[PDB]
């Protein structure tokens, strides 16, 4: 459909003979900040218009809210936009206030065309069919969902367009019943922007290691909580590092050689960086599996490594200084052990760039550190905007870390992430210890009302770092149903709770068709019934913010809803 | 006896890696990586303004390739699989399998702007057009080589029972001709450890590659590293090889004298006057995935005596006689290619004529060297040939100068008539 | 500048132009920049063996050395025939010698 | 392969001092293997126009070709090579040729115009009579060269090519090859003798020459002397067998075999094998070389056991009127072939043809004669159609009236009278 898998290089050159002078900027990059696969996508996408010349702006944007206002105040110049990881599941025609009548030209003959062009960059869904069909100026990339998928739709949209008594009642609410069914489908992830882009630079011809790290990076993202895609993608990367990687093996070690290896990465936490203990006691994974937060939880651990034959003292060691003929027999240890405990899981395959002689970061403790750095990296309508001002200012952070000339800001965000994962455990021990996760029948809810450093978590991102730590941890256990979880922080300065809808997701290593979260419809319905004041928001359209007095009339009547 | 193995010009050997190149040119180079029991090749070009490189994944496992200026032809030796991908991709890719009987392979293929030609190890010659319909079935003696360039086709046959030859054709969209049928051909095959023969192995006849000149007359680069050029092949009765590069020879006199044993050539075009090639360092003869830059080595006519060289140098000097006896000969051969190209084809940049002007320039310059050296020596017989060969009227003025200086007025009056003569 | 140079360009045969045009091509994929012969392994070694040699003067470098290595290091680091691990290695091992000769020479 | 230095009719040393280098119309080289150097004598067939001379070499040359203008010389492993004209009046010249590991000089050549040297590896190197390069061409690998009047005749041979031969003219604008290693139909040789000249020799080539009219020629290891007819027009090129030289040793020894009666061929004028006659247990010529003798040139339309049951050897004379005609029809073509484009080399040849023709119209009448004492009506007619010229009509009716066969008569008028009216 709107442009297809096959059909990337035209929107491309398209860009080019629109948005192409030495005279002006004139090609706008609208990207999300809070997503690492955009922050991945949107970098891959500068390098490729710096070699191309293209004079452009890239403008992060935390949500709808501050869409709106950007878009609003384009400077009429600006003849292509590129919306990176947001807007697919909105309509951008009328939320951004579009008639196309306002941007036609050269109208002569079967023929438009337009004096902006908005490529919309996403792989959320259930798209919307008026950007996907009922539009000429919005122009949506496609992993192929379209063609695939969307076939009824089409039919379903097109009548429905056309058809502007009995031959009528028969037809008519057919087609609104394949679009009632369409939409009330719960939102997912089906693709890494980061993965599309690197399509699209492999058409041109432009495929390097460098923008395969990006995709690596781009794409990892994933794997904490859309699993099921990762493992779609993770067999395209390992024939690029092969098709990309030079003759020579049994390599001496040099200044100048990067080697982006596939090697074991153990799924563990911030491995390479910090000690072998933490590594297993900040791992969501593994506090999954041997209930760690309790401390015969942690006495498992202990029985673990006295088994292994590693020594707390040098389990403790960080990385580097442990030594050499652990850090060698380590694979051999693990695949001896880890079954004992179920942990056999944490054995994975990934990739592990090293620079010279800078020592191995892998990817997935690169992203760990990115994350990292757009969480912390530094009168309500000013108490909101100079924090979303933060957020924006943070995404400078983890943009210039993703430079290899600026591995001291990368090890800043390595140091943070560690700070970080400490506290989502001291308090996600302090829910499951306090019982604080009440089960509702059509969801379970937990609602922080109080605690240390609770200021962190009205930061989007850092509110799901516990969401999916309490999740791996519900997902193992065997007795429990998996039900929708709500996850409620407080803000004591704005006096609003920062609500997250979560889907939960099967035991790490079983091997299903996904499920949705549809905490994006349940919220909406039950804000157009009520007066309650709330905001919606955020592009990922999951997580709400409501004042604190409204917040038990909402969940009340969220509880009554059949949209879960 | 004998065994057919697919060639490729330029093309190298897996050894010990997981890679190679199934081909390069002036267009571009093409590498194949062996990836879990299926293939991916990529396609990339010199000239980045023109074509943008791609890759594909390759299920069938091709080992063949041609790569020109219209497009790109594989083919899998072993199974008679063909494919041809245009460059525009406006055009559709097409594929076919063509009828190999048992222990028949393709040998080699090629592609024209309106034929893509396929021949095998039983001399089979099969053409598709452009679109893949099949126009001919021809028997030759077995093509162990093929080239291409526009209209004009280059092969190179071989068989214990007909040994090496060539022919040349220009297929052309209408007056298509062959200028030779399997001639033969005059280029060593080799001397019959593992730094030789694991590329013998892979490539019995030693071609190291097989290209037309930028200017369109053929050239061949064998297992004796000489560079053959064909002269005067418009008019088969008048052709010839001429060997432009003893490489061996221009390695050992750059390394200062030095019998040097870890370098080797790779060759990637003749542009005129300048062989592009890869300089290789080591000891496995062909180049690694990073591909370093085409390096350039001017063509040189194989008059250094080295035993001459060795006793005048004991950065090499080469005495002046026989760096005079080069040039004039190189300017020779060089001249007479032009010249006919010009003629026959006519000019492809303005500078043509400008160059053949300056050429002939360096011809009697040349010539006077050495008419002073026979003046040294009083052979003043010797030097009125020298004189008689001389080109420009007004280089024949510094003749009759040369022989004032050198006091033998006996030339002076013979150079004399041949001023008036060659006015007449 | 000479323009004449420029309009004549013909894919994989080599050309002179000014440095600053070249990087400006290099930068994107449009050009690739051959060192010049005495940024080879061999001729390096053979200047570093001058400066050991001759204590009382410093080798026949041109003027431009530390400065062209320098530059085509960061952004020609593809285009050597040598690795340039040695290159800034011999580049080094120059700078430091002379660095000698000039405390001797205050 | 041993590409072994050739030089035309040279010989092997044979566990002997002396051998020779070189043999011709003009004259003959000879090497003496004087200690630890050598010395080279220069003789000739006519001291009238040259006078011989020694000289003594310091190089160890195993090369040499003999023209009437001078002598060329050279080192097969060392690559020099140096150019001795007769007349001192001109200079000698020395020049020496590159050479890759293990490539020989595998012969020479020279004209008044050109000098030409060959090699095991096929370059093929040319220069002016000063010794200036002209030229560097690559070939299949040369195993003999010949020359005249800036013609060049050239046999190669390669394990990957077979055996050839080349045929080049120096135009003045260009060399053009009238053939270009085309196959050489001459064949290959197959104890003591052999063995001794064919180390020495092993392509088995004893001579390689241009015929007094500038036909060329071969003298193979079969003892056959080959011609190459027709060759200024390609297309229609034959190789000619004008001699089974061992068939004239078995006539003239009276029908009876030798290992006691060799040939050793230096050249071909006209009609005639001029040549050298050796008795040995050996196959070539020994130091105190036999006067130059002739061998007139016969058709082998010989059968050896009808000879000898037919049987100083005394010929059935059907069977020497069928070489008589069949030999005519050769020489008819060859000297025609000349005269209408190189015109006259010596002035006798347009009166050698008138009595040609006259040759080959005898030799059809006595073959006619035969066929009417068979009654052969069709043979006898088959022949009245082949005559040359209008005269020998009458005795084809003379002939057939006698024999008393006028059906001939009545077929052969009618080619009279269409032959003489148009």
């Amino acid at each position: 459909m709107y442009y297809g898998i096959s059909q990337f290089s035209e929107a491309y050159n398209k860009i080019l003979r629109n948005s192409s002078s030495h005279s002006s900027c004139q090609l706008v990059i609208f990207v999300s900040c809070l997503n690492i696969d955009a922050l991945c996508a949107t970098k891959m996408l500068s390098l490729l218009f710096k070699k191309q010349l293209v004079q452009s702006q890239i403008v992060p944007i935390f949500g709808y809210s501050e869409l709106r206002r950007h878009y609003s105040q384009l400077d009429d110049n600006i003849n292509s936009l590129l919306l990176v990881g947001f807007g697919g599941v909105i309509d951008l025609e009328a939320f951004l206030e579009i008639d196309p009548q306002e941007y036609v030209i050269d109208t002569d003959s079967g023929e438009q065309s337009f004096r902006r062009d908005i490529y919309v960059l996403d792989a959320h869904r259930p798209w919307n069919l008026d950007n996907i069909f009922g539009s000429q100026i919005i122009q949506c990339f496609d992993d192929g969902t379209v063609d695939d998928t969307l076939g009824e739709q089409k039919e379903a949209y097109y009548k429905l367009l056309e058809l502007d008594r009995k031959q009528r009642k028969k037809q008519i609410h057919e087609y609104e019943g394949v679009l009632e069914e369409y939409y009330s489908q719960g939102t997912t992830v089906v693709n890494s922007i980061s993965a599309q882009i690197y399509s699209l630079l492999s058409a041109i011809g432009e495929t390097n290691l460098s923008n395969l790290w990006l995709n690596i990076l781009g794409t990892t993202s994933l794997d904490i909580a859309y699993a099921q895609v990762y493992n779609r993608l993770y067999p395209l990367l390992q024939d690029e590092v092969k098709r990309l990687t030079p003759s020579s093996r049994n390599s001496v070690k040099t200044p100048d050689t990067l080697t982006l290896n596939i090697q074991p990465d153990y799924y563990l936490f911030l491995l390479r960086h910090s000690s072998l203990y933490d590594s297993f006691y900040y791992s969501n994974y593994v506090n999954a599996k041997l209930s760690l937060w309790n401390e015969n939880g942690k006495k498992r651990l202990h029985k673990m490594f006295a088994r292994m034959g590693i020594p707390l003292s040098t389990a403790q060691e960080t990385w580097l200084y442990m030594d050499h003929s652990i850090k060698r027999e380590l694979g051999i240890i693990f695949d001896k052990n880890l079954d004992r405990y179920g942990l056999q899981d944490i054995i994975r395959d990934g990739f592990v760039r090293t620079l010279g002689y800078r020592g191995s970061i892998s990817a997935s403790e690169f992203v760990e550190a990115l994350t990292a750095l757009l969480e912390v990296g530094n009168n309500s309508a000013q108490k909101l905007t100079n924090l979303r001002k933060r957020w924006v200012s943070n995404f400078w952070l983890s943009w210039d870390a993703l430079d290899d000339r600026k591995v001291e800001l990368l090890n800043r965000g390595i140091q943070l992430a560690q700070d970080l994962q400490r506290a989502i455990f001291n308090t996600g021990v302090a829910i499951l210890e306090k019982k604080l996760i009440k089960h509702l029948r059509i969801y379970r809810l937990c609602v922080l009302q109080d605690g240390p450093d609770l200021d962190l978590y009205r930061n989007p991102l850092t509110l799901l770092r516990l969401g999916n730590w309490l999740i791996e941890c519900c997902a193992e256990s065997e007795d429990k149903q998996l039900l929708p979880m709500v996850l409620a922080s407080i803000d004591e300065n704005t006096d609003t709770y920062l609500v997250a809808g979560l889907t939960p997701r099967y035991p790490r290593g079983l091997d299903k068709k996904p499920i949705l979260n549809n905490f994006s419809m349940a919220f909406q319905q039950i804000t157009a019934e009520t007066d309650a004041k709330v905001r919606i928001d955020n592009f990922e359209s999951s997580i709400i913010e409501i004042r604190r007095e409204d917040l038990s009339p909402f969940l009340e009547k969220l509880t009554l809803s059949g949209l879960l | 006896k004998f065994r057919y193995m697919p060639f490729s010009p330029a093309g190298t050997p897996f050894g010990f890696t997981d890679r190679r190149y199934l081909t390069m040119n002036e267009v571009g180079y093409v590498s194949t990586v062996k990836n879990s029991e299926q293939y991916s090749i990529t396609v990339s070009f010199f000239d980045v303004g023109r074509f943008r490189e791609y890759h594909f994944e390759d299920l069938f496992g091709y080992d063949l390739c041609f790569l020109n200026e219209k497009g790109t032809l594989f083919g899998q030796s072993k199974t008679g699989q063909i494919q041809y991908r245009p460059h525009d991709s406006i055009h559709s890719n097409w594929t076919k399998i063509i009828p190999l009987q048992a222990g028949e392979r393709i040998t080699s293929v090629a592609a024209t702007p309106v034929r893509v030609i396929v021949g095998t190890s039983l001399g089979y010659f099969r053409s598709f057009n452009q679109f893949g319909v099949p126009f001919a079935v021809e028997k030759t003696s077995p093509i162990v080589a093929l080239t291409a360039q526009n209209y004009r086709v280059f092969s190179v046959h071989y068989s214990q029972f007909h040994g090496l030859s060539y022919s040349l054709s220009e297929l052309g969209t209408s007056s298509k001709r062959y200028y030779k049928r399997e001639c033969p051909l005059p280029m060593s095959l080799p001397n019959i450890k593992d730094a030789n023969l694991d590329y013998y192995n892979f490539n019995p006849m030693g071609i190291k590659s097989l290209f037309f000149s930028s200017y369109g007359d053929p050239c061949i680069f064998g297992s004796d590293n000489t560079l053959l050029l064909l002269s005067k092949w418009r008019s088969p009765e008048e052709s010839k090889w001429l060997p432009i590069l003893d490489s061996n020879m221009e390695i050992w006199k750059m390394s200062g004298g030095k019998e040097t044993t870890d370098i080797h050539v790779w060759p990637l075009a003749l542009a005129y006057d300048t062989l592009n090639c890869i300089l290789v360092k080591g000891k496995h003869i062909w180049p690694e995935f990073p591909l370093p830059l085409p390096s350039e080595m001017e063509i040189r006519m194989p008059v250094f005596v080295k035993s001459k060289l060795l006793e005048e140098n004991k950065e090499i000097q080469i005495p002046v006689s026989m760096a005079a006896e080069e040039e004039y000969l190189r300017s020779k051969v060089l001249s007479e290619l032009l010249t006919d190209t010009l003629e026959n084809d006519g000019e492809m940049y303005g500078n043509e004529n400008e160059v053949l002007a300056a050429l002939n320039g360096a011809y009697d310059k040349a010539l006077l060297r050495l008419f002073a050296s026979a003046c040294s020596d009083q052979n003043v017989e010797k030097a009125l040939s020298l004189a008689h060969e001389l080109k420009q009227d007004r280089a024949l003025t510094a003749a009759v100068k040369i022989s004032e200086r050198a006091e033998l007025p006996s030339l002076v009056k013979k150079i004399n008539n041949i001023r008036e003569a060659r006015y007449e | 500048t000479d323009d004449k140079a420029l309009n004549n360009m013909v894919a994989m045969r080599s050309t002179e132009v000014v440095l600053w045009i070249a990087l400006l091509l290099k930068q994107q994929s449009k050009c690739s920049i051959v060192a010049p012969q005495w940024l080879t392994t061999k001729e390096l070694d053979r200047k570093i063996q001058y400066e050991k040699t001759h204590p009382d003067r410093f080798s026949e470098l041109p003027w431009n050395w530390l400065v062209l290595a320098r530059i085509l290091f960061n952004k020609a680091k593809d285009d050597f025939h040598d690795p340039i691990h040695e290159l800034r290695g011999k580049i080094q091992d120059l700078r430091e010698i002379r660095q000698i000769k000039v405390l001797k020479g205050l």
